[PDB]
């Protein structure tokens, strides 16, 4: 089997630099081209550049010429990309794909999983639950820096009406809202923000 | 007590392991799986073992298979077997440098082995042999590429010129063996072949550069043609000066004459080749080496035998490296059966036309039928210059980031590797087989 | 450059029909028009290299027709798996350019959003913030309008909007609108009226 | 036509320039001012030129000055002249590796040059000569360091042991010259000196390590003493096995016997030295090399002459490198006149006591007065081990970040460099002068 | 003569990195130790570490271990210090001095000139002049990121009472105040902020 | 560690007298007590290595006495050049530690600060900010107290203070106090009273 695995999600501050890692197993590493693709949320993909892990030659999209730096190491069979002077426009998912350079109909045909890069200034924060009452109910988790809040509801609520809207940036303050549907007696959302380890429950009552 | 085959094998295994161990102790990380020196050592040993093994097999009337096939196969298997390839990695700089050194050694050996009187006689014949078959094969191969592979004309001629020059690395050792044996010496066939096989490279590379510039519309053709002419001129001038120098100065009355002469010729040849390559005139180095060695041998006369012996030992050492590296260049990725049949067809037809052209070029030269046939079958070997410039077109197309040009460069690379594999072994075997028979021994 | 354009960014399709995706380039790429598929979880896999050369392991449904500078991709019949975003790429020239992408959405009967209001709890007043939430849910299609009518007063500012991807069980949509204002603005209004 | 001195000088200049040019062409940036290989080449040439120039001068009854002084001065001037030093930079790894290779070469040469019967006779005398003068000089030098320089006792003994072992690099070539001439062969003086001059290094380094550990209160003394004993034991065992191996297996009936034997001995010696250093037992490599070469020579008997010749050529090549590097280690910063007078006094008094002790050790051995005097004056040379471990104490003190210990280590380094400069040239000159006179020639 | 010259003042953003340079002339570069000293304003000096430009060995104060990285290049005869993950506490003047390692009474005895590094977040700003009237007169230049505003006064004011108080950080908002002493008729301070090239005058009148 | 302490951080000295600087270590450094001088422009030069070993090129006035763990540095006579900050260093142990430093200040007759108030101009009100400035100047010594009495009301917050180094022509001192407050706080007060 062929698989490319890259580093996990990253958090950076404006003006800093980040090292992306993309390691591939299941094929001769030095036999293929490694291509990098940046997908900003909402927008479509857009090519960055490639590295030949045989002679270490590279080619870059004119847009990213200078912004990125591609490197590879044969022994570790991994490839890295450097993003320098990160700004607000350099926060997006980054893919790595291989491409057979010596095939007349070459393509990518093997991609990574995506390594989210966030360039913000704020630091970690504890989510705050704001229970809401008038059917349906929602707690409207407030701001928190680390994205993976992973809001949850105790067993029974997940039966239906479990719409969990995606967390919005909201001026460097993530806002994830949830709602449930049903009588008056209800449950509360078990916010499990792991970054701050604040397993807030904040039971909501039928006021 | 120790004796016989077992003692010899024990000693050889010990020497091999000890050489690796010494290198590892001195360097440490280089001579371990993955490091450069480990790769070089393993490639060297594998090439030698393959040469010996292939030499062993001799069932039919045909002589034992050439060791060239063994060395090429060793390099190929090192490159293509997955895990072996992962472990054995040689830096490109080192590979190119070693191949250049081997080329310089063989050019010096050829230049020393030339015969002045034969060269004085076979004057026009050498020029015809060197410049006719290359041009005709380039043209016919371009025709075939355009019609079969579908390349345009410029790429057809790029391919034709890549699939051009004969390899001195294959021709020279065999002709030197035959000359030592005394075959064809009366008419100077070995001299003709050794001299002609070192000039056509300049023409092939000049045509390749010109057609590449035309294809990518870079620079100008006049510049590249003038570059070729200047290569010839400066190579001849530098070689003449150096040859007249070393022909006199290490005098007959010095303590270590043979050692000093050997060092001078070999070092001057290496310096010429490398500096010319680095100064943008690849092709002046080889010609300068040939002319320098020729003049030095002419001056030394009998004394050159010891220098020849030492250089022959050096070549025995360096041939496995050269051919193993050439084989390691080949990758099975480019030999995909997508269109390999058509590439094989073009290579074969081009080779047949080259044989016919070579026979016609030496027609009016005083040779008889057997000598002409041997010469035609001795002009086949192709290597050490198809591997050097096989992938240049593909790299240029990749730099320009054009898909079609990448496809064309890939076809060119496939044809180059094909030609190498097909023609080097068969060519060496044919030279060895047809030498004693067709040529007229002198005793 | 060779900026590519996909005519339709979101086209509905049933679970038993044939759909077509149109990709048009700003130049003449001979045939170098790879296709790609990205699933909602974020995994992207190749589909069709060189216009119509079906890739290995791809189901036979995908047919990469099209030629010239107006390429297209066709789906024989649509399965629940084939609901994703499809990109058309080009490697004819140096800078490879992807298309805008297209999202396949399952057809269904039209729906009406719930559009329920949500008054911020007393915790909001005591905490310091003041956010009003409109929760319109289960609407179809994505054509919705967001506006708040707090105490009749109308503002075009301080609104946070979030959408939900296509629903996998009933194929509906969810909209959440959150309005954050100063506590003083809260104090002068007590009646909630939200329009959608 | 060319002839005479002018032709020779033209050829030599050409060879030098051509060697540099070839290396530069192959490597490029390494062989340019600042790069490593340029530094190595320049140091090599400067050492050779200095050796020759110093050899030229012979005004008085004393023979021509030893080339050792010339090579050391060449290295010293390269290190200390500002701009020359800036341009000529040699990586530490390369310098250490080259010095290790030179040491291995000389140890192999000494081991081959030993005489079995003489060693069988002068059995106790060798042990006394090897282990007595070193200990007595270490003790007296520690006394002098404590009283004059003011070092404590532990540092006094560290200094005494650094200023310990005699240098085989200086003793062995001269004793081999004398043995070839036939001087003192009847009583086996050259054998005694060559054998004894390769064991005292182990004792000196063991004492140095023990006293260093005591001074910095690291590890334990028992561990370091046991390390020394294990060094001796494993060196002897490995050398015996390797010697009995190469003494038999490259058989008398092989095609390139001399070449294979030479490669085996040299490679095994290099491997032993480097691996032992890398495995934390520096001192087992030298003993293993000595014992292996001794056993191999004993097995080969007459056939060893060609191996000796080849190794002698190798040593001729490598001696300039070794001594130039040793000289380049010396820095005038450590030779400040702040206290150089006292360091000179301690070195001189220690040397006098060493001479007296060496004379007393060989008193009851059957030698006559002249032979004892020559032996005492032939035990002076100190080098290639004072430069190796001269600055280790200073580095350790710097690592511990103690000012007083840094001062002590600086005194130790000054004394080491002093001892080298003072004793190597005078020692070599005295060996050469007193060899023919005191020793009894055999014809 | 011997002299060490180092890079000029550096502006950096939190979490970034800065490369200090110290080039020395007039002596054998590889013959001496290069020591780095950090002087935070108000606080005393603080030894950082040293680099031997002969074998490129180093020793670091445990406080600055990992935070700093020393390198040197013999051919350029220059030494560099790498400060990683700069914070608010890494803004101070940095010196480089040589030290003879082989002298029993060694010291530094030859220092650089000082390379201020500022770790802040705000960007360039234009100074704003606020003339002040009731003797004395001052304009109290307001915030500006680049420190060297170089406030000036037209000829005549410099006679006396020209006290120009040093600029203060003021919550990443530089405030440089000036005053003059004297009748009612006065002059205007000629602020010459070169970074923004805003040669504002804003004459003050006797209100 | 061997943290060093300089007893006096700022000691006055005339232009024709002998001054002494005291440095005391938290351990027993044998004699490794280098001294350093830093001038106000920021250039620092070595003075005395190893307690009393006067450096080369240093004027003979500097005498580095002291021994044990209580070291000292003495100046024969004080010149206008010798007005700077003097640090005592130690290299006895691994982490070299400098002292706190000492600043030499020229003696002079005592002075009284001008302590003049400065009302923010109308530009301040219109711009949005509100800063009140107290300008007390030409005082001696540095012993001063900063406080504002705007309309009698007293706050201990929102004060920016800046000092001037020793004056080179009259050896006096300058203090600037700037108070930044909300415009509303400005609106309720119109009388300025500053205390120093
Ligand atoms: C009498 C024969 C005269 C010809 C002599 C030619 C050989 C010259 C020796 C060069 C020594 C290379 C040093 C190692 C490189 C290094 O430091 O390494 C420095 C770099 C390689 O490292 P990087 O790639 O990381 O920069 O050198 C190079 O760029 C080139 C590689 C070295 C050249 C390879 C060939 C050397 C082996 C020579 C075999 C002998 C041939 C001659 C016999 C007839
Ligand atoms: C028959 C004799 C047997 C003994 C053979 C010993 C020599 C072995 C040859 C080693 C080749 C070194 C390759 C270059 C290093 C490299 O790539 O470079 C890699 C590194 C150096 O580069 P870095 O310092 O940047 O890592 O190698 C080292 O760390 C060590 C330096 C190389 C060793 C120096 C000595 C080599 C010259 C040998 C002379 C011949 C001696 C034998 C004659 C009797
Ligand atoms: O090996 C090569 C090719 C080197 C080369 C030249 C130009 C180029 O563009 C790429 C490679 C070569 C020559 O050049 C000349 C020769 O007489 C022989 C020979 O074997
Ligand atoms: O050169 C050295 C010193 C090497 C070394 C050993 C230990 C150490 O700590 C530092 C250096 C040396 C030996 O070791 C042993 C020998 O027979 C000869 C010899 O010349």
């Amino acid at each position: 089997e062929v698989q490319l695995q890259e580093s996990g999600p990253e958090l950076v501050k404006p003006g800093a630099s980040v090292k992306m890692s993309c390691k591939a197993s299941g094929y001769t590493f030095t036999n293929y081209f490694i291509h990098w693709v940046k997908q900003k949320p909402g927008q479509g993909l857009e090519w960055i550049g490639y590295i030949n892990p045989y002679n270490d030659i590279t080619k870059f999209n004119e847009k990213f010429k200078g912004k990125a730096t591609l490197t590879s190491d044969k022994s570790s069979r991994t490839a890295y990309m450097e993003l320098s002077s990160l700004t607000s426009e350099d926060s997006a998912v980054y893919y790595c794909a291989r491409c057979d350079g010596y095939y007349r109909y070459y393509a990518m045909d093997y991609w990574g999983q995506g390594t989210s890069v966030t360039v913000s200034s704020a630091k970690t924060t504890a989510p705050s639950v704001y229970p809401l009452a008038p059917v349906t109910l929602g707690c409207l988790v407030k701001g928190y820096f680390p994205e993976p809040v992973t809001l949850t509801w105790n067993s029974g609520s997940l039966s239906s009406g479990v719409h969990t809207f995606p967390a919005v940036l909201q001026s460097d303050l993530y806002t994830l809202s949830s709602s449930v549907t049903v009588p008056s007696q209800s449950i509360t959302c078990n916010v499990a923000h792991p970054a701050s380890s604040t397993k807030v429950d904040k039971k909501i009552e039928p006021r | 007590p120790p004796h016989g085959l077992l003692d010899r094998v024990i000693t050889n295994v010990t020497i091999i392991v000890l050489l690796w161990a010494v290198v590892w102790s001195i360097t440490g990380s280089e001579c371990l799986p993955g490091g450069n020196l480990f790769g070089i050592i393993i490639l060297f040993y594998c090439a030698i073992i393959g040469g010996k093994l292939l030499g062993l097999i001799k069932l039919p009337t045909l002589p034992p298979l050439p060791s060239l096939l063994g060395m090429l196969l060793a390099g190929f298997l090192i490159r293509n077997i997955p895990v072996i390839n992962d472990n054995v990695q040689i830096k490109h700089k080192w590979s190119s440098s070693l191949r250049s050194i081997a080329l310089s050694i063989i050019l010096v050996r050829a230049g020393l082995g030339l015969d002045s009187k034969a060269l004085k006689k076979l004057k026009g014949v050498c020029v015809r042999l060197s410049m006719g078959p290359c041009i005709v094969e380039a043209c016919t191969s371009a025709l075939l590429a355009h019609y079969l592979l579908g390349l345009p004309w410029q790429w057809g001629f790029i391919l034709g010129f890549v699939l051009g020059a004969v390899s001195p690395a294959v021709v020279v050792p065999s002709m030197l063996l035959l000359q030592g044996g005394g075959y064809g010496v009366e008419k100077g066939v070995p001299t003709l072949l050794m001299a002609a096989g070192s000039f056509d490279d300049i023409l092939a590379i000049t045509g390749f550069n010109t057609c590449l510039g035309i294809a990518f519309s870079t620079g100008s053709t006049v510049f590249n043609v003038l570059r070729g002419v200047l290569e010839v001129v400066i190579g001849v001038a530098t070689g003449s000066v150096l040859g007249f120098f070393i022909q006199y100065f290490p005098s007959r009355d010095q303590d270590k004459l043979v050692c000093k002469r050997t060092f001078l010729v070999l070092g001057l040849s290496v310096l010429a080749v490398f500096s010319s390559v680095h100064f943008g005139f690849p092709g002046s180095g080889g010609l300068c080496t040939l002319v320098m060695a020729f003049l030095a041998g002419m001056g030394w006369t009998s004394e050159k035998a010891e220098v020849e012996k030492i250089i022959a030992v050096a070549w025995d050492i360096f041939q496995p490296l050269l051919f193993g590296l050439i084989g390691a260049e080949v990758s099975i990725a480019s030999l995909r059966p997508e269109t390999v049949g058509l590439c094989v067809a073009t290579v074969g037809i081009a080779v047949l036309i080259r044989i016919l052209t070579t026979f016609l070029m030496v027609c009016f030269a005083g040779f008889n039928l057997k000598e002409k046939i041997f010469i035609s079958f001795a002009w086949l070997p192709k290597a050490t210059v198809q591997a050097a410039i096989g992938s240049v077109a593909l790299d240029t197309a990749r730099s320009h980031g054009e898909k079609q040009l990448e496809d064309y460069g890939m076809d060119v690379l496939t044809v180059a590797f094909l030609s190498i594999l097909i023609t080097a072994p068969i060519g060496s075997l044919l030279i060895g087989l047809l030498g004693p028979r067709l040529l007229q021994k002198v005793e | 450059d060779i900026v590519m354009t996909q005519t339709t960014s979101s086209l509905s399709a049933s679970l038993g029909d044939r759909v077509t995706i149109s990709c048009r380039a700003s130049q003449d790429i001979s045939n170098y028009l790879n296709w790609f598929q990205q699933k909602p979880d974020g995994t992207v896999k190749l589909l069709i290299c060189y216009t119509s050369r079906l890739h290995s392991g791809v189901p036979s449904r995908f047919s990469g027709s099209g030629s010239g500078t107006d390429y297209s991709l066709t789906i024989s019949n649509l399965e629940q798996e084939d609901i994703a975003t499809y990109f058309c790429q080009q490697d004819s020239k140096h800078p490879w350019t992807f298309g805008g992408g297209t999202k396949l959405e399952i057809k269904r009967a039209d729906a009406a959003p719930t559009v329920s209001i949500f008054p911020p709890s007393s915790e909001q007043l005591t905490s310091g913030g003041a956010s009003v939430v409109c929760f319109l849910n289960n609407f179809y299609p994505k054509d919705i309008n967001v506006k708040w009518k707090i105490d009749g007063s109308e503002r075009q500012n301080g609104v946070l909007n979030s959408w939900t991807d296509q629903d996998s069980k009933d194929s509906t949509y969810s909209m959440s609108s959150t309005l954050t204002l100063t506590k003083d603005e809260y104090e002068r209004h007590n009646s909630y009226t939200c329009e959608a």
